[PDB]
């Protein structure tokens, strides 16, 4: 990859100066930084033309932004507040208006770290009823009392990560919609033949990885912390 | 009204 | 103020169906507009670009857009969607000024080709306990919709589309679950239209 | 008719000069002050009928200074040879005592970009009302430049427009009186 | 500057060239190295070519990219043609009336041989005819002038001498033709 976002998935507290950090290997001189929010699309924070050239886009407030090097562009929240909770894109154009996006940075300050939590996984096996009426067998995972809202749902079958048969919720909902820091649950199906389902050497994982507390991140509580974690949940096919 | 430049180009390295 | 609308947040096409999504731009000066598109859980991909080389500009898959000046619109077409198509597609423009400000974006749905819809909703015990389940909505056309619960402690989804490619299918499903000690499966989607041909098994 | 409207753009090593500029039939429309990221209008008035973005200016900048760095490794760090300017003293308009007019120092056919020109009024370095234009473009790739002071006509007072630039063997005096 | 060190020069030029207004415009964009111009783009060709050696590599990666060179020659309308109607009020349509002051280089008796001087400045644009008349009749002979002086300023300069023996009687007339004027401006002296 020309353009490298550093890092890839951060949790903060409100209140910290983070910074994210953008380098590109084809010594373009116009860089960017935007933020793409849902109903918004990507608005432009700053932009920088050259070494210690620095523009202020349509949402600057609450940024900063340095160009020491021609090869790198840092981005940072000044003080971090939950509505600067985004997916961060670091761009550099050619001449000719031929832009090159980075994969992007997932964001989440919280107001609170003590209320960071893990998903509960559990997988919902296929009914008989179903395999019986369809001659398909469709599995539910489902993972629970997670915040916030920070975690990628794969489905693994014997050993390998499968995209084929599976849908995701494209958001999670809130197990108490009427609180502010209401934890979140996910669903996913993955939907196979009765046949491949009624190989008992067959195994079904649903993964959840989280991104939640760092090394670094203080925790005081007797539940054990919260930290950057898969969590997973598993079936093996039946005969019955 | 609003004059546009023409962007340089880089030369082939 | 260089703008560009996009209308309609979440739009929807039948598979196989012509895709139109619109764009319309405001600008002083002739532009540069681009067509990007957001496949799910990954970045931003450049579909095309209009230069003033030509009105009719040609993109990667199918795609096209045409520049019309005088209605100032670049709405982007391909000729069938398909379940592939699921992305969410941004149009954008720059006033000649070396930097793209974006439209707010459309998500594309794609309505999957149902021909033997088959509506039925099972019961999925916990792989880990004879204790717990949830409910499954599955296999109703395009003609239903799933409502959100009026109890707050049922939880229900969205509906989704999955594609089979071991069986070349697509079906729809919803999942409702409760911690609730008088929840069944019979009434898990009673605040949702369901087919009347619904089946609940035994 | 026939008219040519120029976007010149330069950069100089080691300076680190650069300038950037639109010319209308052989006069400047506006240039870019990179320092402040500001349009300069020519002529004030101009600045209320069109906008420049500025910011542009930088960008052009930025990837002139990519290709000097790539063309100055090509051509094996051969630098550039100087040519001398030719340098002409003249009056704003005709010249009425006690009528204030400006004195032009008019700085020509000269490479690289970079000169200094000092006012003398009766020997004395004058520095009051001073102004100057930035480096424009010739045909033949060299630079013109014009100086200006203002001034009030009399007997009393002789002028020299002083230039020095790498070209020359010493510096250039011209002289005007009335 | 007592500074000895080699200087390297990197000069741009973008040219919009207009004919009749926008009927017939040309473009040419030229890379000039220490003073050399080395590779250059002009629309009547419509791609890149090399000027001298050195800018041969540049020639052949730009016209390498199909798009890239589409865009350079659809600049001829989104860079050219738009400068130019952005401009056009202030630059192509500005009228700045002449100032006209006709006086005797000398101050001396009737019947002599004198120098009548027709200065006019702060005129824009550059086209301009200054005739000299005596008693209302042209004359071509001794007219010398000083050109069209560039004041750097959106203003010209010019002064038209004219070699005369001034008789009892006689009026001379400065006859100044410039756009900004609805008919010839005239100055006398008698």
């Amino acid at each position: 990859a020309d353009v490298t976002q550093t890092p890839r998935n951060r949790i903060t507290k409100t209140g910290k100066r983070i910074m994210l950090e953008c380098s590109q290997t084809k010594g373009h001189d116009r860089m960017y930084w935007y933020r793409q929010d849902p109903g918004l699309g990507l608005r432009l924070i700053y932009y920088s033309f050259d070494v210690k050239d620095i523009n202020k886009g349509e949402i600057s407030d609450g940024y900063s932004v340095s160009r020491q090097a021609q090869a790198k562009f840092s981005l940072s929240l000044e003080s971090a507040i939950p509505n600067q909770t985004a997916l961060y894109f670091c761009a550099t154009s050619d001449e000719s208006y031929g832009y090159t996006f980075g994969s992007g940075t997932r964001l989440t300050v919280v107001e609170d770290l003590n209320k960071v939590s893990p998903p509960e996984v559990a997988v919902f096996e296929p009914s008989e009823a179903e395999i019986s009426h369809t001659q398909k067998a469709t599995l539910v995972c489902l993972a629970t009392g997670f915040y916030p809202d920070h975690v990628e749902l794969s489905w693994w079958v014997n050993g390998k990560e499968v995209h084929s048969g599976v849908c995701t919720d494209p958001q999670p909902l809130k197990e108490q919609p009427a609180l502010n820091d209401s934890r979140y649950s996910l669903s996913s199906r993955l939907r196979v033949s009765a046949t491949f389902w009624q190989n008992p050497r067959n195994h079904f994982r649903c993964q959840v990885q989280f991104y939640g507390l760092s090394e670094n991140d203080e925790w005081t509580q007797d539940r054990a912390k919260p930290v950057t974690q898969i969590v997973s949940a598993e079936a093996w096919g039946r005969a019955d | 009204p609003k004059y546009v430049k023409q962007n340089t180009l880089k030369l082939a390295t | 103020a260089q703008s560009v609308t996009q209308l309609g947040s979440h739009v929807s096409v039948s598979e196989g169906a012509l895709v139109l999504l619109r764009c319309n731009y405001s600008s002083s000066v002739p532009p540069y507009l681009f067509w990007y598109v957001q496949y799910p859980n990954q970045g931003l991909q450049l579909l095309l670009k209009y230069t003033s080389a030509a009105t009719l500009v040609k993109g990667i898959n199918g795609f096209e857009a045409e520049f019309k000046k005088s209605e100032t619109s670049f709405h982007l077409t391909k000729p069938s969607a398909h379940m592939s198509d699921a992305a969410e597609y941004f149009c954008a423009v720059s006033e000649q000024d070396d930097k793209i400000i974006f439209g707010k974006g459309t998500r594309l749905h794609i309505l999957p080709n149902i021909q033997n819809p088959d509506p039925a909703v099972y019961q999925l015990r916990d792989s880990k306990s004879s204790d717990k389940s949830v409910c499954l909505f599955t296999d109703f056309d395009s003609q239903t919709n799933v409502s959100q619960s009026k109890d707050s402690d049922v939880y229900i989804t969205d509906k989704c589309v999955l594609d089979m490619r071991s069986m070349d299918f697509k079906s729809n499903s919803a999942v409702a679950w409760s911690n609730k000690s008088d929840f069944a499966c019979a009434n898990a989607f009673n605040n949702s239209i369901i087919p009347e041909d619904t089946f609940f098994p035994s | 008719e026939e008219h040519v409207i120029i976007q010149a753009e330069f950069y100089l090593n080691p300076d680190q000069s650069g300038e950037f500029m639109f010319d209308f039939d052989g006069d400047e429309i506006f240039h870019v002050d990179m320092a402040k990221k500001e349009t300069v209008w020519r002529l004030e008035e101009f600045g209320r009928f069109a906008s420049f973005e500025a910011q542009g200016a930088l960008a052009n900048i930025a990837v002139d200074k990519a290709n000097l760095e790539i063309m100055t490794k090509r051509s094996n760090y051969t630098p550039i040879t100087n040519v001398p300017p030719e340098v002409t003293v003249l009056t704003n308009s005709p010249v009425e005592l006690r009528e204030p007019n400006v004195l032009i120092c008019f700085i020509d056919k000269f490479t690289p970009p970079v000169v200094n020109v000092t006012w003398l009024r009766n020997g004395k370095p004058v520095t009051t009302g001073v102004s100057e234009t930035v480096f424009l473009p010739r045909e033949d790739h060299l630079f013109r430049k014009f100086h200006y002071l203002p001034f009030l006509p009399s007997t009393e007072d002789v002028y020299d427009c002083r230039v020095e630039h790498w070209g020359l063997d010493e510096p250039l005096l011209k002289h005007w009186e009335f | 500057m007592g500074d000895t060190r080699p200087r390297f020069l990197w000069q741009l030029k973008f040219e919009c060239h207009f004919f009749n207004g926008t009927e017939r415009v040309r473009l040419l964009e030229r890379c000039i190295y220490n003073q050399e111009e080395s590779v250059r783009f002009d629309s009547d060709v419509g791609e890149y070519r090399a000027v001298t050696e050195l800018g041969r590599p540049d020639a052949e990666y730009w016209n390498s990219q199909k798009d890239l060179l589409e865009q350079r020659r659809a600049a001829v309308d989104t860079y050219c043609r738009h400068n130019y109607g952005v401009g056009e009020s202030f630059t192509v349509q500005r009228r700045v009336e002449p100032k006209v002051t006709v006086y005797p280089s000398k101050t001396q008796p009737l019947q002599h041989h004198n120098l009548l001087v027709c200065s006019v400045s702060g005129f824009y644009p550059g086209s301009i005819e200054v005739r000299w008349f005596r008693n209302g009749q042209e004359e071509k002979a001794g007219v010398v002038s000083t050109g069209l002086i560039q004041n750097g300023d959106w203003t010209f300069q010019t002064l038209v001498m004219l070699e005369t023996v001034p008789r009892s009687g006689e009026v001379y007339t400065c006859q100044v033709e410039h756009p900004s004027v609805t008919s010839p401006l005239t100055v006398e002296w008698r």
